[PDB]
């Protein structure tokens, strides 16, 4: 026999092993692969697809209505429409989206994200909106004067119903932590703020609905990636399923 | 691969007869994201207005 | 030059719209016939052609203030209609794609948004396993009770992964989707299995420039595409 | 040799993420990349470079940890049958639906074609479930649909002339074996909008695709057990094809053979008191 | 080809289980035989060569043929309809319904035998051999075979008014089996001595 | 080498006979599709293929001592049967030929002769103009009352000008006829007009080598051939 | 190297099932494929394409799971001798007839030429047959016809100077060994229509072909056993030639050395009340 | 041109039949002499030629209403007959094939079907191990008691795997089988081992066009083919 | 074989001296079904009548 020295790690089972193993049915010949539409080779093809933010997460809003941010006729200038901490982890609105639910399976992320907004008011309803991205270091911008100092787009309601604010990868490091784990101070990875402001006002003809909606949508850009698989927090069980 | 950067280069060696015995495949396969992101008859180039 | 104006001609039937957005072709895959390499059933298929590959209009639905949404199984919804319905009744197995056209016009004095989902293999549940009147509702279709969960414990927000369009009343009055056949086998029974579900869910509610709410119907028009049928026997209408 | 070259496949993970080209300011009425139309169903085409002034970035990040192979390519628990001492026999029905983590990972796709590596860890314990010593062979028999099931520890079915079996020791290394894609269909189905039977629309056969079900694993000790044995069954999915991505499961799973959920409070993400502050 | 244990009526024993009765009819379009197309279970196909091989396997694909041999006197005439109905419903109730399927029409004559080829007509590439209830393998229901009088059996005066069909079955060259499994009915309660 | 043995395979259906005479092909004309030079209807026809071009068996008839004969209108007799029947119901106009197979076996101890006529445009009368139950009798067919006059004031003896075979029990047990479409126009309605009549008339009566007369059925099997349909609308079953 | 090339055999399972050619309708008196004559003893020659209108089907299914090698090429139980503590010795007579699954699989053929892989699992237990701990070497000795048999645990026959033996541990991995085709005949015989002896027609020597019998395996522990040991003997048939297929066994087996059956109720498949309904 | 007419000439003997089906050649293997590569016995064989390779007729059997079947072991049945019998008695070992011809004529007024099996290595049992008068019954042959189980715990239905023909009285009056030598060794003793069993089993019973049942015999005619014998000593007739 | 479809391709490597030690053979061998299905002196082509 060939002299050998089995070493440490002998007979262990690692769940991420990449080893060949004997087939219990070595003569089996599977059914052919047929053409099926929509073959996926990499889950970042899904992450680049837009999905709707559960953006209207105010206490008391249930169901489909959590998907429409209110936008109204204002009686005061430069008012705020929306505020959102840029986070792939945690439990805020981004966490339940396609990108957010993929991020639940991963520990680290990098790359640019885009947010596409669609206005749902009547044809006759006009308005201009400021969408701002504030890099980290401080708090959420308090007024439109402070928010405009950051990356921002200005949206004119019109025939083209939707706008994109690209949130570019602006970062001290090549990767950030998905989670906000407190004991581990993963707030170190704070990724900034997204805020929405009235650039002029929502204006309506007499007797029209004085309230309309924005449907926010989010997706990853082609420069985006995830590392380190991890267990999804909110997919649990207390018993074996029967 | 004794290292290029983000290139893992593997020789999968299967010792058993059936292909199903082989370890997991390490190839990166083609990504066609546009069958899901741009699933529309008429292409809309980035610099154009989408409607009309 | 204009993807707001479309015309769809299948068989003896033609649709037009002056406010389309574009046409969604699911997974970039136009419907296509089954090749000899993937086929298993040895009998020569019947291909009915224009007798079945044509637009059929279902009964319209009123968009009400409280509407949660509507859904139709395919081929289920058309299994009792026309020569499509007859070819599906008389054969054991069927394959084909769809051309779906959802119509809803309102005014420049209205607001509201419909989401138009084509969901493949849309198995549904709620707090209970559903009965036949909900799994295969027929031409009249069913209604959502958990539109937030997409009737299936997932979320409506993430259903944009499915092929879709919007009907946003400020922009368009119609949605068009072309659907390839999707299944894990080459052909399958029309009465036992629904390959696609057409789902129309209100996201932004319907609002009018007055408090008097006139009737705003939604209307579904569906054309089978590239159909084949194998296994000819007597006509069987439902899985019951 | 070339014959040994047949048993080696050189396979490479070197696909990179997209880079960034430098851009400058644009003042025009020609190019409007930020104007979109979500009604079409297309995702936004606007990129970084067309929205702000960018620098150049050479791509350096891989994508391989989110390849479908890497995402599924690890072992997960799928079955935990307990062998008691009264009959010294147990079984596990073969599907990936008892334990939620693998099931929820599979819920991202409709159709999935794969092979499986199974790994079985046996553990002996007392009635109060404290670890204990017990050296014994056990037998796992694959019993496919239509093969008679063993009814006792000494049933002559355990002959195993045609059912494949694995024999291993309770206190030895874990049993491990691979399995090809076995469906009569050309893929497995994670979700099924149909009935298991013709001429039947019973709710208990809705959503049941019996081509996903390849039968049973049966378990005995080769002698009568002195202590109870717990088998932990792990599956690693490999050589994986995936089609038709889905909205992933969000509500908790409740039943093994259907998608029933509570749906009492329609929300997923947590609430706040005001949309304009955190 | 092997002989179907086709005359499986309660009370028929021995070699006689191999001959389906065929008689002079006093009514039109009557039924001769009915058989659920199944390689598993315990019906007549299960004891044939193909059926006993299928007992060792879990899955099957391909076309099957059934060859029928008439055993009446030289002077005995008749025409018979042999039908194969793809799945989805029940057994065809009358010859009008059965004829809508795949079918052959058999004229008794010098060439004693006929083949009804039951072609592989199937949503999937393979079916399950068994009809395992807990696992809903009735999903794999493969259809029906029925036999009908196309005209009648006619005899000269005083001849036997009853004759027989010997049914035979075999696989076509496009047929295969997968997944070995234990045979249900080959058991033992003790070690053989 | 043997025109006494025949096999006819159309669709999923196959007929055999070990005592044929030959095959009659009416006017030497195999059924054929309509050419662009003779066609008038501008819509694209539906050609159902094997779903309809297949043998259908009608209910059998007892040959009794007193039998005067039987007749079926085509397409009338098959208008409620299978996918032929459905394609004929759902279209305004139809065209196609027929493959007709009449079966009647008896013994070498029997005698008797059937005449098997395919009569084009067989308008019928008697002492009175006939009602609908006789002009379009359906799948069950009608019976002659004036077999000598061929129900039409002509003579049975001269009806050998029509395409025909005999069933002479000493010789054969089956007759096969292939019929081309015959009409004065390119297509015509299936419910309003019968292009062919299949007529089976006993000429030499049925005699047995005993006085006890067992049951000797006649059985008709008909396959449509080279069918086209134009004018798709709802399904209409009869001209009533 | 070429010398190592001698120890490698590249062997391929790529035989496919037959395909299907498209066909069209046939109206003729020329070709009658459906008319048959079972009297000749030939199976019907009629095919799909000549009976109905077929499409074209490219063959994709393999046949290898029904190759004789694959059908026999797995391990099955063939012997279960029990070593008691009174004498610490047992034996098993070598043939594949104690356990019915392998015997019934072999009954499909008349003559069979093969090699064997034997696998032995030893299990220790108490008098009440509950698994127990016992570490001991055991010895399996091949005793061919005419070699003296051991009569005790300490018999000097276990020297094993000329009989081959395998020594293994009761609580170690299973003993395993291969065996070439050993018959004096050019194949084994599954059935024998003759007598074991000239000048003798005793019923107990009818159907007995002694060229199938290669002798005995004898079993002791190397010390006196403290607990009873059960050896399970598995055989896998390999490198298999098969001739002359048979009607397979249908009645249950009753005796080890003959084909006696009950035959009380002459039927195999189950009954129904009417041939024209299920 | 006609496989219903056959002539078989071996030695000084010739068989004819005007109603054969064909000739079954078992496993497609014509009998053949033993090659030097497979042979083991070193002495020069005796090959008797025409003195033994000729048809021998056994005594006939009446086909009765209750008949379960008949069987003969080979060479057993011919071991006391002619120069075949003498060469088999005087040698230790023997090898050769068979030409088997089963005759049974009846009328066109009869019905009934015989199955004619040549079963290699047909070891028999019932509820008990059989005695010598059944394992080696001689020229008179034995009778089945478990024809359904083929005397061996298998089934008659599956015995079509064995080389066979039918005698279906409406079709043929004779069956012919050519059998190669089959064994697991090159030669073997004629008195100790039976390589083939000729089995004739009624499947459809014998019915007459009257209730008076005349005598219908079955007759077996067997010719050895390509015979060799080794091991010459005194003549030994049986294994007893 | 790291996969063609239904082609298992194996290098059987025997480590011991005797051929009987080698693992099971994976070759598909020739099938002659007609020695059992068409065991008749005169071939009967499918399109012909069998008798006469
Ligand atoms: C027993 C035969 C030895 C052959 C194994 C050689 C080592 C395995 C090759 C590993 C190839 C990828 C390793 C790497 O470069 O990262
Ligand atoms: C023990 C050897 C044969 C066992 C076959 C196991 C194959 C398991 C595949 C399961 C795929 C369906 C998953 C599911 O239904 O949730
Ligand atoms: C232990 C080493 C030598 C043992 C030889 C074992 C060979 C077994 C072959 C058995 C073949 C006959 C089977 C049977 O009679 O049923
Ligand atoms: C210790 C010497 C190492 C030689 C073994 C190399 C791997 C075995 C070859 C397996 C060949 C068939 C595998 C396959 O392609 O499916």
């Amino acid at each position: 026999g060939l002299p050998t020295k089995p070493g440490p790690g002998s007979y262990q089972f690692m769940t991420t092993d990449e080893d060949c193993s004997p087939c219990i049915l070595p003569d089996f010949q599977p059914t052919p692969e047929i053409f099926i539409p929509g073959k996926v080779n990499n889950l970042l093809e899904i992450a680049q697809v837009e999905s709707i933010l559960e953006a209207n997460n105010r206490e008391g809003v249930e169901g489909v209505e959590r998907y429409v941010i209110p936008v109204s006729v204002q009686d005061a200038l430069d008012a705020q429409i929306y505020a959102l901490r840029l986070e792939l982890g945690g439990s805020g609105p981004l966490s339940s989206s396609l990108l957010g639910t993929l991020a639940k399976h991963y520990t680290q992320w990098s790359g640019s994200v885009e947010i596409t907004c669609m206005f749902t008011g009547t044809f006759m309803t006009t308005g201009k909106v400021l969408l701002a991205y504030t890099p980290p270091g401080g708090d959420m911008p308090r007024n439109r004067e402070e928010a405009m100092l950051g990356t921002h787009v200005i949206w004119d309601f019109g025939l083209q119903s939707s706008i994109t604010l690209v949130i570019p990868w602006i970062s001290a490091s090549h990767f950030r932590g998905v989670s906000n784990d407190d004991v581990l101070n993963y707030q170190y990875y704070a990724a900034g703020h997204v805020t929405i402001w009235y650039q002029t006002n929502m204006v309506i003809p007499p007797g029209f609905p004085n309230t309309a909606g924005i449907i926010m949508m989010i997706a990853a850009q082609p420069n985006f990636s995830f590392r380190i698989q991890k267990d999804r927090e909110d997919m649990t069980q207390t018993a074996i399923l029967q | 691969g004794a290292q290029g950067g983000s290139t893992i280069n593997y020789n999968n060696i299967n010792y058993y007869s059936h292909a199903a015995s082989a370890a997991q495949n390490k190839q990166d396969f083609t990504q066609d994201p546009s069958k899901f992101t741009q699933p529309i008859a008429d292409v809309i180039k980035e610099t154009a207005v989408p409607l009309k | 030059y204009s993807d707001r104006v479309a015309q769809l001609t299948l068989g003896n039937s033609t649709i037009t719209t002056q406010e389309a957005a574009n046409i969604c072709v699911a997974y970039g895959c136009w419907p296509a016939k089954l090749s000899d390499t993937d086929a298993t059933s040895v009998d020569k298929p019947t291909e009915p052609g224009v007798s079945a590959d044509r637009f059929y209009t279902l009964r319209s639905k009123p968009w009400q203030a409280d509407s949660k949404g509507w859904y139709w199984k395919l081929p289920d919804a058309l299994n009792n209609t026309g020569m499509f319905g007859q070819n599906a009744q008389f054969h054991y197995i069927y394959r084909g794609g769809w051309a779906v056209h959802v119509q809803c016009n309102a005014t420049k004095f209205h607001q509201g948004t419909l989401l138009v989902l084509a969901i493949p293999e849309h198995q549904i549940a709620t707090q209970e396993q559903p009965a036949f009147d909900r799994t295969m509702p027929g031409s009249e279709g069913g209604t959502f009770q958990e539109p937030f969960w997409l009737e299936d414990g997932t979320s409506l927000g993430n259903s944009l992964i499915y092929p879709h369009q919007w009907i946003n009343l400020r922009t368009n009055n119609s949605a068009t989707l072309i659907l390839p056949y999707v299944n894990a086998i080459p052909m399958d029974s029309a009465i036992r299995h629904s390959n696609w579900t057409l789902a129309i869910i209100p996201v932004a509610p319907l609002k009018y420039a007055a408090e008097t709410t006139p009737l705003v119907p939604i209307t579904v028009t569906i054309a089978p595409m590239e159909t084949e049928y194998n296994g000819l026997r007597r006509a069987i209408a439902s899985n019951q | 040799g070339k014959m040994l070259k047949d048993a080696i496949d050189k396979q490479v993970a070197g696909a990179l993420v997209a880079g960034t080209t430098t851009s400058t300011h644009s003042v025009a009425t020609d190019s409007t990349p930020a104007l979109q139309a979500a009604e079409t169903g297309a995702t936004s085409t606007a990129r970084d470079e067309s929205m702000i002034e960018t620098r150049t970035i050479v791509p350096t990040h891989g994508i391989h940890e989110t390849s479908v192979e890497s995402f599924f390519g690890r072992s997960s628990l799928v079955g935990m049958p307990l062998l008691a001492t009264g009959t010294s026999i147990t079984h596990w029905r073969i599907d990936f639906r008892e334990f939620v983590q693998l099931r929820a990972k599979m819920s991202w796709f409709t159709y999935m074609r794969f092979d499986v590596e199974f790994t079985i860890i046996a553990t002996s314990s007392t009635g109060q479930n404290v670890t204990t010593e017990q050296h014994t062979t056990y037998q796992v028999m694959y019993v496919p649909p239509g093969a008679p099931v063993p009814s006792n520890q000494d049933s002559f079915q355990w002959q195993s002339g045609c059912n494949p079996s694995v024999f291993a020791d309770t206190d030895g290394p874990p049993a491990q074996f691979s399995v090809p894609f076995m469906s009569s269909a050309n893929a497995y189905s994670t979700v099924y909008d149909g009935y298991a039977r013709f001429m039947d629309t019973d709710p208990d056969r809705y959503g049941i695709l019996p081509s996903n079900f390849l039968g049973f694993m049966y378990f005995r000790t080769l002698e009568d057990a002195a202590h109870q044995v717990r088998f932990r069954i792990y599956a690693k999915i490999k050589h994986t094809s995936c089609w038709i991505p889905r909205a992933p499961r969000q509500a908790p799973y409740k039943k093994r053979y259907n998608l029933v959920f509570s749906g009492d409070s329609d929300r997923i993400c947590s609430n706040r008191a005001s949309l304009t502050s955190y």
